[PDB]
């Protein structure tokens, strides 16, 4: 997943784009920069529906960690009004993985609006939730 | 204090120095000028660091005194293996 991810994934179709991008987090977990920067060749992809993919890799980097800079808010924030639903689905369920037990009002602020915003598809809503 | 303050960024583990290299530098000049004061005093590249400014990010299209980023606006310096919009290209290949 680090190497040929790109060929890797094209071998998946939609929903198996977004398990593959994810792994890529989970597998660097608690590091915030080297996995990070193990963050910089997918997410972007031609496909762009895996960005909620790398979006979980996002989040889950920062799930059972909490980094000075606040890096979950930062990239995922951007994305979570992503109209695109696939796009989102990654970015509330990244963020809920990095601030797990976190309480910070900001980023339950932040996700205040993802509850009301009617155009989320229920998938984004349940995952929302 | 006089329009200034001192930014607490956070450099990466990779870049084998003092784990969290503070960044200092004016405030004044444009992000592209960031990029090249984020790299110019501190020993990084203008186009090889990204700099996750005060739980944002850098818009180094602005000065610092416009871009979000600001005085006292602490960073984590992701070791992004491209400059930070490099690594909007490299750390955003996969962002």
């Amino acid at each position: 997943l680090t190497d040929d991810g790109n060929k890797w994934l094209y071998k998946n179709k939609d929903h198996g784009m977004l398990s593959a991008a994810a792994s890529l987090g989970m597998i660097l977990l608690w590091d915030v920069d080297g996995g990070l920067t193990q963050i910089d060749k997918y997410l972007y992809s031609s496909e762009d529906y895996i960005k909620s993919g790398a979006l979980l890799a996002c989040g889950i980097v920062n799930s059972g960690v909490r980094n000075e800079c606040d890096p979950a808010l930062a990239l995922l924030s951007d994305y979570v009004l992503h109209n695109s639903n696939t796009m989102r689905l990654g970015s509330i369920f990244g963020l809920g993985l990095a601030y797990a037990g976190s309480n910070r009002e900001d980023v339950l602020t932040l996700l205040l609006p993802v509850m009301g915003d009617s155009k989320s598809s229920m998938e984004v809503a349940g995952v929302t939730a | 204090t006089t329009g200034i303050a001192t930014i607490e960024v956070f450099l990466p583990p990779r870049l084998k120095k003092d784990r969290k290299n503070l960044l200092e530098t004016r405030l004044h000049i444009t992000g592209r000028e960031l990029r090249s004061k984020i790299a110019e005093t501190f020993g990084l590249q203008e186009n090889y660091i990204k700099i996750v400014i005060n739980k944002k990010q850098l818009q180094l299209g602005k000065t610092l005194e416009e871009q979000g980023v600001a005085h006292n606006v602490k960073a984590m310096v992701l070791e992004l293996k491209q400059s930070e919009e490099d690594a909007r290209k490299n750390f955003q290949l996969e962002e």
